[PDB]
């Protein structure tokens, strides 16, 4: 349950991500969410690997 | 907005779900280990009585 939770939390966030944006609106192969959002932004990697 | 006052206004005393019911249901419908064997089951019995 506490790793459903934490999880459903991560959703959660990326949904909110999602909801703040407009789709539709792609430059250069970039969609929306990577053009509005840095979490969405495929260029920007994680800290580990 | 409108939507969620006009169902405040339409269930005002009717028949309303216990929380337990509705934890159960949310926890059931946001679990995404759900096995695949329910579902199988589901398609081979397929809604009849027998």
């Amino acid at each position: 349950n506490i790793y459903r939770d934490l999880l459903q939390h991560v959703r959660a966030l990326r949904q909110t991500i999602t909801d703040f944006t407009i789709q539709g609106e792609g430059h250069n192969g970039e969609t929306s969410e990577a053009l509005n959002n840095i979490l969405t932004d495929d260029t920007f990697i994680a800290p580990i690997l | 907005s409108f939507r969620d006052c006009r169902g405040t206004q339409l269930g005002l005393g009717r028949h309303t779900m216990t929380p337990a019911t509705i934890k159960a249901v949310k926890d059931t419908f946001e679990d995404r280990a759900y096995p695949t064997i329910f579902y199988m089951l589901e398609a081979v019995i397929h809604g009849n009585e027998r």
